[PDB]
């Protein structure tokens, strides 16, 4: 059942040549499943016996899948795929449920051994040569080559979809409001037109094709509602992703931890309320899958808080064009967010997380933004549209961290709502120094391959101090003098730091941390009147620099 | 209907293969617009379909140039120049006219619609093929290929050079004094005249470029509150510079001395012969910075001659044809950023201070895209080339927000900005 279709031109990479082997010598009883089975697919004129005249060649294997009644064969064109020329590749993602519409009727059809029936193109069909020896060599010619796309075949894929593209090109003409979708096998048909009204359509459809050389088996308008589409599990008015049992262990090794952590993720396109958090952070010891790990409490915690949720099954709405597409952003704390998307109120269109990791040290507002982006970049990959953006954050705020980070940035048409985890500025610094408040000039060190350091300050009254540290960095120590110097002040202070780092990190005024010490700065911060910072040239003249490093002095020479 | 002229062979450059770049999704209103222009110019023969056979592709984008009504394409050639052109740029060069920046006033027109009446090499055309979006990853992308002279393309006016200057001539000598460089899609064109005569001077052009060929210079309309009536006439004999500004009464307190010498810490590496320590003794001890403590004696000199050395440097200004310039912006106060274009750190070729206003539309994004092509039209200008931007932004903000604003032509490459700058200060140049 060959098509009669114009066919594509191949080539293969240039220089290259079409492969040339022999393959391993096989009996009687293996010769036999493939003898007959070519005959009818030579019968189907799929392929066609050549002669000797035909220099390259590629092996058959003669597989059986399961164990089941009907055998087949199969041919890797390993070698072919590595000469071939490359394709424009069609597998350029998948359309995402989200954002799908509403279409009353659909139906599926399998376009599975619909590519065989494709023509290759004339001139390459040499190169899929294959040959068919018997046991005792009597006929050691016996080869035939591919007329049609063969299975894996690089092209293959890549081919069909334009085919039939071209194919249904008239039929979607005619029948312009029903929409054919296609992937894979598995062929879309859907409609605003009554059951029968669509069975019709459907039928034309598997008739049309059929005038076209490929046939489609499907029967009384085939498979309908209950869709396994790509995992996903999909309803003519409701999508969500269907078998999806994370389970758990008395011992599990990072193997298995990946594929928890996996679902989760997955699982989180939908269900109001999930976090991969902890599982993931302590993933980070990369070794081999045969490692094995101690789930932590907290890891667990979450493993269990999350089951919850996904315990009961939440449903996946469809979009609808004119309505208002829309989204607002929760936060569910350690720097991790959650989004909704959606139309209707509470009526679920898509959810998901931001969750800012493997680097440390940031902003809140700052963080909030990064989301709405990964929104905005997600609400055009989709509904190529932007959210109305119901945000937890003050306008004055807001108009704070955009005129204040450097990092230029913007936001779309963004409303303002109430949730008690609002965000906003617990403090800030000052611009000008600060009259007749103290003014610490701190200072710290290390060893450089000793592990200590000594963090302290000298206040400009004659306020000294020191604190020797252990087992920390040059920049831990240069940070925690500060603290000290935060301390041993009033309310409204002057810090005049050493630290370029450190100043950095303050003037960015970002929160919560695991670094407890940058942190319990934060809180000093938090509890001020008045905190100015000032900074200055380490080594060259931090101001009363002789002293203020001399006093910190232990193993130095310079 | 057609009258095949004959074709100039486009070759890969260095055993280069063409550009395989991937095709930013876009907004529905933009993936509508082009389909509204690539199928009535694939009707005009411009463009054309292609099959698999073919993985090619290059991003095409969808702005509304002079102002609002109707839509312009555009395409990230980028990598097909960074193919070819760095051959093309040889075997067919278009050199760059010196006296250029030299010039009173340069205007800028599209003359490019001009290309398309060229073929383009049937056996190249591949590396040509575009892509257009749809929404949803749903139907198979829109794939076009280029028959004619693409009108983003470098290797482009390489080809209809020729034609330019033939079209010109006349023009040309009848007015000698002005020059003009087809850069791009670009027909820049200066004088020492008049912002009213040069204004005519151009139209001349204008009339004489339809005349000669239907050639065509698209028209001049829209009118911003720094009234652009007709005319995109940058003013290169405004090129002064005064960024670094030394605070006047700031060497009062400590703090203000504080400051005094870190900026002249940076200006170390810039201008190295730098005195500052009588100043920082000053300072030598641990006080309050509200303290007014007044300078010494000696100190003042060392404020002095490096407070002369501003006025006139040397050795910078030395620009290398063999290596790329790099742009990079920062931002500061309500519309007022800055650039500095170096080539080899600290050695600066070009600074500025891209303003605008306060009672505008303060959105950082509408700067930083209209800071970048003012960096641009300059760089060509007076180098003919275009600098690697350091941008202060998102990646994932700017490559969802730049073609929005981008009333240009060429698409400068680009970079963004991971850690923060100290520069910003005041007006500092990097
Ligand atoms: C219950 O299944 C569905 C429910 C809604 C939709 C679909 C399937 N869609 C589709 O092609 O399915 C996969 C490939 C995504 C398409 C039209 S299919 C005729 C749309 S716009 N909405």
């Amino acid at each position: 059942p060959i098509s009669p279709i114009e066919t594509v031109p191949v080539k293969l990479k240039p220089g290259m040549d079409g492969p040339k082997v022999k393959q391993w010598p096989l009996t009687e009883e293996k010769i036999k499943a493939l003898v007959e089975i070519c005959t009818e697919m030579e019968k189907e004129g799929k392929i066609s016996k050549i002669g000797p005249e035909n220099p390259y060649n590629t092996p058959v294997f003669a597989i059986k899948k399961k164990d089941s009644t009907k055998w087949r064969k199969l041919v890797d064109f390993r070698e072919l795929n590595k000469r071939t020329q490359d394709f424009w590749e069609v597998q350029l993602g998948i359309p995402h449920p989200a954002g799908l519409k509403k279409k009353k009727s659909v139906t599926v059809l399998d376009v599975g051994d619909a590519y065989f029936s494709v023509p290759l193109d004339e001139d390459f069909r040499k190169y899929t040569a294959f040959t068919i020896p018997s046991i005792n060599n009597e006929t050691p010619g016996i080869r035939y080559q591919y007329n049609v796309l063969p299975q894996g075949w690089k092209g293959s894929p890549a081919i069909f979809q334009s085919s039939m593209t071209k194919i249904l090109e008239p039929f979607k003409k005619q029948n312009p409001d029903i929409v054919i979708y296609q992937y894979m096998d598995d062929l879309l048909v859907g409609s605003d037109l009554e059951i029968g009204q669509h069975r019709t359509k459907i039928e034309e459809l598997r008739q049309h094709l059929l005038r076209w050389g490929l046939t489609t088996p499907d029967k009384k308008h085939q498979k309908e509602p209950p869709f396994l589409w790509m995992g996903y599990e999909l309803h003519p008015d409701k999508w969500t992703v269907q078998p999806i049992v994370l389970p758990q262990k008395d011992s599990w090794t990072v193997n298995d931890i990946q594929k928890l952590v996996g679902k989760l993720n997955w699982a989180s396109q939908i269900y109001p309320g999930i976090k991969v958090r902890q599982l993931s952070k302590l993933l980070r010891g990369t070794k081999a899958l045969t490692e094995v790990i101690p789930l932590t409490e907290e890891a667990e915690l979450e493993l269990a808080e999350n089951r919850e949720i996904l315990k009961e099954p939440v449903h996946g709405v469809y979009y609808d064009p004119s309505k208002d597409l829309i989204a607002e952003i929760q936060k569910q704390g350690q720097g991790q967010w959650t989004y909704q998307i959606y139309q209707e109120p509470f009526k679920n269109l898509k959810t998901g997380k931001y969750a800012r990791m493997r680097g440390a040290h940031t902003n809140d507002v700052k963080q909030l933004t990064e989301a709405v982006q990964k929104i905005t970049t997600e609400s055009i990959v989709i509904w190529g549209k932007t959210p109305k953006f119901k945000l937890p954050i003050q306008k004055e705020t807001w108009e704070t961290w955009w005129t204040e980070y450097w990092q230029a940035t913007w936001i779309p048409e963004w409303e303002f709502v109430n949730t008690p985890p609002l965000v906003k500025l617990w403090y800030q610094l000052e611009k000008e120094p600060i009259v007749g408040a103290e003014t610490f000039y701190v200072d710290g060190a290390a060893n450089r391959e000793t592990k200590l350091g000594k963090a302290g300050y000298v206040t400009n009254k004659g306020r000294q101090k020191v604190v020797p540290l252990t087992n920390t960095t040059n920049q831990k120590t240069e940070l925690q003098a500060i603290y000290l110097a935060l301390q041993d002040s009033g309310l409204e202070v002057n810090i005049v730091t050493d630290s370029q780092y450190a100043l950095g990190i303050i003037q960015a005024q970002p929160d919560k941390s695991e670094s407890e010490l940058v942190n319990q700065i934060i809180e000093q911060l938090i509890k001020k009147e008045k905190v100015y910072l000032a900074w200055v040239p380490a080594h060259k003249g931090i101001g009363g620099n002789q002293q203020v490093d001399k006093l910190v002095s232990a193993g130095i020479r310079k | 209907p057609i009258s095949p002229i004959e074709t100039v062979p486009v070759k890969l450059k260095p055993g280069m293969d063409g550009p395989k770049v991937k095709q930013w999704p876009l907004t529905e209103e933009k993936i509508k617009a082009l389909v509204e222009i690539c199928t009535e110019m694939e009707k005009e023969g411009k463009i054309s379909k292609i099959g698999p056979e073919n993985p090619y592709n290059t991003p095409v984008f969808a702005i509304k140039k002079k102002d609002s009504t109707k839509w312009r394409k555009l395409v990230d050639f980028r990598e097909l120049n960074k193919r070819t052109q760095d051959f093309w740029e040889v075997q067919l060069g278009i050199p760059h006219p010196a006296g250029l920046k030299k010039k009173k006033s340069v205007t800028v027109l599209d003359v490019g619609d001009a290309y398309f009446s060229v073929p383009l090499d049937e056996d190249f055309r591949k590396y040509t093929a575009f892509t257009i979006p749809s929404i949803n990853n749903e139907t198979p992308g829109i794939r076009y290929q280029y028959n004619v002279l693409p009108q983003g393309w470098k290797g482009s006016p390489a080809i209809f050079q020729s034609s330019m200057t033939k079209i010109l001539e006349p023009f040309k000598k009848q007015n000698p004094d002005i020059v003009i460089y087809q850069y791009m899609d670009d027909l820049l064109v200066g004088s020492d005249l008049e912002i009213g005569q040069h204004r005519t001077k151009i139209e001349e052009l204008r009339q004489h470029l339809l005349r000669w060929g239907l050639t065509t210079p698209d028209k001049k309309h829209q009118k911003e509150p720094p009234f652009l009536w007709m005319g995109y006439e940058l003013h290169p004999d405004k090129w002064t510079v005064e960024p670094i500004v030394l605070p006047e009464k700031d060497s009062w307190t400590v703090n203000d001395i504080q400051k005094l010498v870190g900026k002249l810490n940076w200006a170390s590496q810039i201008y190295p012969g730098i005195k500052v320590r009588a100043l920082s003794k000053l300072l030598r001890g641990t006080k309050a910075l509200t303290e007014v403590i007044p300078l010494t004696e000696e100190a003042e000199l060392e404020l002095a001659e490096n407070r002369e050395i501003l006025k006139e440097p040397v050795h910078g200004v030395y620009y290398d044809p063999s290596k790329d310039l790099i742009a990079e912006i920062q931002k500061q106060g309500q519309g007022q950023w800055t650039y500095q274009i170096y080539q080899e750190p600290f050695k600066n070729l070009k600074t500025g201070k891209y303003a605008r206003m306060r009672g505008a539309h303060t959105n950082d994004v509408k700067q930083l895209t209209e800071a970048v092509q003012k960096i641009t039209t300059e760089s060509i200008v007076i180098w003919g080339k275009t600098p690697k931007f350091k941008l202060p932004i998102q990646k994932e903000t700017w490559e969802t927000w730049w073609t929005e604003y981008w009333q240009a032509t060429w698409i400068p490459e680009w970079e963004f900005v991971n850690t923060p700058p100290l520069v910003k200060l005041w007006y500092q140049l990097e």
